[PDB]
């Protein structure tokens, strides 16, 4: 989707 | 009763052109053509040889005729494309190329010249088909096969890999044997292993090339300056690239030229290239002391000309046999000294070629005989790198402890920015790590840590936190193009996530993001057996280009590592791949051809790097700029010892802690990244080579001080 979305997240 | 006299003139005229009378060859092409006007055969052989002597107009002309008379004509098709590539008209070239392919369906050249066109423009597996295609229609056919070769090492395709590169050194052999231009091109002659004399002898050809494209000219010998009186005592140093620009070579030496000493050097910066209109290209105009636009003079002759003119001294190759070269011009020989410096990771094989800068580590005495040219030391490395100009951002940095209770970790979320230090003292219980005047500052899982998390995760492009502007490290783009190309500094604090990228939270990362050309199955194995001795860790590698990742993907499959054990990323704007260079852990630098800027950039983010120098010039770079660091432990004399270093690195974290923090010191304390003290160095060297010339001495190596 978006360039800045992140591959996982933080806990 | 087929021999006429003008097949007998052209005849002759093919004899005289395979004994090297290239002036006799067009002699007895235009005397056939005189006798007989629509011969097309001798219109197709005067245009080939006019094409290989530069003419392309005129070749062009006697091609376009040759395929009025003989509409057949496929090969006279697929040599007119080869010329109107040459003349910058892809499309006229692959318009020539398809017709040919649809007169002749069996015709293999064009074909292979269709190949060419999807190779140049970045279709690799176009490239891929059709030399497949025109190597079943013509078995020997070594352009082909050559050409074919060098696109699978881009996309990492090593099927066959041995048989494949025995037939590339017999081919290479036999080419040289029989006094044909070798299929193999010189800068891709690192990627395979011929001896260093057939590198050397690839390259003399194709600077051959130059000189015959120069011949036609007949110009006189050029009177070289015998002192600096003209000059007022200034050495004259032009440097001639067509890089000046968004290339990497002036992210390497964009300050060099504003760092001579006016006193006694007047530089010169001839540009093969157009303005691109970026910062780079800004600042050489600027900083130097004359630029000189060669791009608005494509004249070879004019261009030495203005070379010879200006009064220069000392001419420096920055391009080789690398892409927007004009070697035609050092072939003329302008200057009186002619030295090879940074672009070009070989030798050129050329007489025009004085010179070759380089160092001790990269070019020892004992392999003198690689080069053709004379060896000129630098005192630590040739290598130098403008990343302390470029990003002064990264010169410190910040984390933030998101596993509550985790042993503070380096690389995992990450803040660089100029103001970081005003934005920290904002915070109320900063911790501060000291790495044994250096230390990490540790921001606490606070609200303030919560918000900066959650614009990472939540995939924002830039939060404010107290007045201070944070900006998401993927977003750089859009926040200050450029900032992103290098051409600007960032003017906000940056975040960098493992989380960015999937890198594991608690894993050890191993990186290299190299083109995925410079990797062999030699290296891949060494790698994995690296995986395996190592658990939880993985090798974080790039989409150069994407269509490579599935074939590493797949051996990597057949040795054993799952998909979860590489991370592949895409490519980003350079101030992210450098930035985001300080998430691994380690990086393993190729060993058939080093990482050189890449290397760099990763010793700048104070990653080490594991390299294990070879033979070659380019397998060699990566060790000599971490001996000029001060990293000598990085260095492995063999495959096993590379392995052992680098299980080493991932196992035991205080050594890892302590060889991180002495790559972090050592790229400031160290010249490596001192582009003043490089620039004086080379000075020095400059004016070691003129007093050797100035005493009436031919070049000679240059070592010691
Ligand atoms: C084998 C070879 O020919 N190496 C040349 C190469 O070094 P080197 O082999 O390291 O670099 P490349 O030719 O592969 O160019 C890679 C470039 O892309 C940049 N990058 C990479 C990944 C990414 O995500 N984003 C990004 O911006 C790198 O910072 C670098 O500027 O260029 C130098 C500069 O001309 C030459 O002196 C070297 O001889």
């Amino acid at each position: 989707q978006r360039p800045t979305q992140p591959v996982y997240q933080i806990q | 009763s087929c021999p006429t006299h003008a097949d007998s003139l052209n005849n002759l005229a093919n004899i005289k052109r395979e004994q090297g009378n290239i002036e006799e060859a067009v002699r007895l092409y235009r005397k056939a053509l005189e006798v007989f006007p629509e011969f097309a055969a001798a219109h197709s052989n005067l245009a080939s040889v006019l094409q290989q002597q530069g003419k392309l107009q005129e070749a062009l002309m006697h091609y376009k005729e040759a395929i009025r008379i003989s509409p057949t004509f496929a090969d006279a098709y697929s040599n007119m494309g080869n010329t109107l590539k040459e003349m910058q008209d892809v499309q006229g070239a692959l318009q020539c190329y398809t017709r040919a392919i649809q007169i002749n369906p069996a015709f293999a050249d064009a074909h292979s010249n269709l190949a060419s066109i999807h190779k140049d423009s970045g279709n690799i597996p176009e490239a891929i088909a059709s030399y497949r295609t025109a190597l079943k229609l013509k078995p020997d056919f070594p352009d082909a096969y050559c050409n074919l070769a060098h696109c699978l090492q881009i996309v990492c395709d090593w099927t066959d890999y041995d048989e494949r590169m025995k037939k590339l050194v017999s081919i290479v052999a036999d080419q040289l044997e029989k006094n044909r231009l070798p299929s193999v091109h010189p800068h891709h002659s690192m990627l395979y292993p011929l001896s260093h004399g057939f590198r050397k002898a690839i390259a003399e050809r194709h600077g051959n090339l130059c000189l015959d494209k120069i011949n036609v000219l007949h110009k006189p010998p050029y009177e070289h300056p015998k002192d600096l009186k003209l000059s007022d005592g200034r050495l004259r140093v032009g440097y001639v690239s067509s890089d000046f620009g968004n290339h990497p070579t002036s992210h390497l030496m964009q300050s060099i030229p504003g760092m001579h000493n006016p006193d006694k050097f007047e530089v010169f910066c001839y540009a093969l290239s157009p303005d691109d209109g970026t910062n780079f290209r800004v600042k050489v105009m600027a900083e130097a002391n004359h630029f000189i636009d060669l791009s608005q003079i494509p004249c070879n002759g004019k261009a030495a000309d203005r070379i010879h003119q200006d009064g220069i001294h000392i001419l420096v190759n920055m391009n080789g046999y690398t892409k927007g070269a004009r070697n035609e011009l050092f072939a003329l020989r302008p200057a009186p000294i002619q030295a090879m410096w940074l672009g070009y990771p070989g030798t050129s094989g050329a007489l025009f070629m004085d010179y070759i800068i380089t160092d001790q580590e990269t070019s020892p005495a004992e392999v003198a005989e690689q080069y053709s040219e004379k060896l000129a030391y630098m005192p630590h490395t040739f290598f130098i790198g403008d990343h302390a100009n470029m990003f002064p951002h990264l010169k410190k940095k910040a984390v933030i402890d998101f596993k509550s209770n985790g042993h503070i970790y380096d690389n995992r979320i990450v803040l660089n920015g100029i103001d970081l230090k005003a934005f920290l003292d904002s915070l109320p219980d900063v911790k501060i790590v000291k790495m044994k005047a250096l230390n990490m500052p540790v921001i606490p899982m606070n609200t303030i840590a919560e918000a900066v998390i959650e614009m990472i995760n939540r995939g924002q492009i830039q939060i404010t936190i107290n007045g201070f502007s944070i900006s998401n490290g993927l977003a750089t783009t859009q926040i200050n193009n450029k900032a992103a190309t290098g051409e600007e500094v960032p003017r906000t604090i940056i975040v960098t996530t493992r989380s960015q990228y999937g890198l594991p939270e608690d894993a050890i990362v191993y990186c290299n993001f190299n083109q995925l050309y410079k990797i062999d199955p030699s290296t891949l194995q060494m790698w994995a057996n690296i995986l395996k001795r190592v658990p939880n860790s993985v090798l974080w590698l790039l989409r150069f280009p994407a269509v490579g990742e599935p074939n590493i993907q797949q051996y990597a499959q057949n040795m054993g590592l799952p998909q979860n054990r590489i991370i592949f990323s895409p490519v980003a704007p350079k101030e992210e791949h450098v930035r985001r260079g300080q998430l691994a852990d380690v990086c393993l630098d190729t060993p058939l051809c080093n990482g050189h800027t890449t290397g760099m950039d990763v010793l700048w983010a104070g990653t080490p790097m594991v390299t294990m120098p070879g033979e070659t010039l380019a397998s060699r770079v990566a060790a000599s700029q971490l001996t000029c660091l001060g990293c000598l432990e990085l260095i492995a004399k063999n495959r096993q010892e590379y392995e052992d270093i680098a299980v080493k690195l991932g196992t035991d974290l205080e050594y890892l802690k302590k060889v991180r923090g002495k790559v972090w010191k050592q790229r400031i304390s160290s010249p490596l990244f001192n582009t003043k003290q490089y620039t004086m160095e080379l000075e020095r060297l400059y004016l070691q080579m003129w007093e050797h010339y100035a005493a009436g001495n031919k070049p000679d190596h240059m070592i010691k001080p």
